């Protein structure tokens, strides 16, 4: 049975650095954990899979190679993505009173 | 050609400049398709320019249908009842912007040959010429060769 479709909307959590460093400690320690290199496949998979399970939002294959460091992972996860259609993006954008938009699709 | 085309005289709608200027464009209707390359420029215009145009022209009600019939279009309705339909098929964002601004600037009067480049309701201040202007009068109004 198909589960309810996962909404692609994602708002980065406020305690995101804390959660990320907790996961980094769980997976891997030294000072400046931002600069920990993910050249190891095991460690990269563990960290990214944990983050994907926890936040409901995975790094796409296209961006997977540019996650060279925990800093890169943090940058990827602190950028929001909204799944609202263009209809919503326009209508909920403070339309002037003389502008009317309707969608029949 | 002029002879194979209707013509009119220069005119305004309701003496549009005497007391105040009233923008004659009152309604714009953009029929735009979600999919279809023909309305890509229209989609970008709706995304980037229609809001600014709407707030620049508060007297014009703008509708965006997002489901057209045939080609994507903009229907401009004017105060005098004129309806001008312009296809925005395969037009770029800037092309559509210029077209919409032209619709906003023009009046609803037909774009046909205009007979005169001017229109006066009072062409004469000193009195229109008639054959008896500049003609001197004669004593007792005697016409030429009149005996008395």
């Amino acid at each position: 049975v198909c589960p309810p479709l996962r909404s692609r909307a994602y708002t980065p959590p406020e305690d995101l650095q804390s959660r990320l460093e907790s996961y980094v400690k769980e997976v891997f320690l030294p000072s400046n954990w931002q600069d920990i290199s993910l050249e190891d496949s095991r460690l990269k998979f563990n960290l990214l899979a944990h983050l994907a399970d926890d936040l409901g939002h995975v790094v796409p294959n296209s961006r997977l190679h540019q996650m060279c460091r925990v800093r890169d992972v943090l940058d990827f996860y602190n950028v929001p993505i909204q799944d609202r259609s263009k209809f919503d993006e326009l209508s909920a954008s403070n339309l002037p009173p003389n502008l009317k938009i309707t969608w029949s699709y | 050609t002029a002879r194979g085309t209707p013509s009119r005289f220069l005119a305004s709608v309701l003496h549009n400049g005497l007391g105040r200027y009233v923008q004659q464009l009152q309604r714009l209707s953009f029929s735009v398709s979600r999919d279809g390359a023909s309305s890509r420029g229209a989609r970008e215009f709706v995304e980037r320019e229609v809001i600014d145009f709407a707030r620049r022209n508060p007297g014009v009600v703008i509708y965006v249908n997002s489901r057209p019939c045939c080609v994507p279009r903009v229907v401009a309705e004017y105060l005098n009842g004129a309806v001008r339909e312009e296809s925005i098929h395969c037009k770029s964002v800037e092309e559509i912007s210029t077209l919409v601004q032209k619709l906003a600037d023009q009046s609803g009067l037909d774009v046909i040959r205009i007979r005169k480049p001017f229109h006066t309701d009072n062409p004469s201040i000193q009195g229109q010429w008639h054959p008896f202007t500049n003609k001197p009068t004669t004593f007792r109004g005697l016409r030429p060769r009149e005996v008395q």
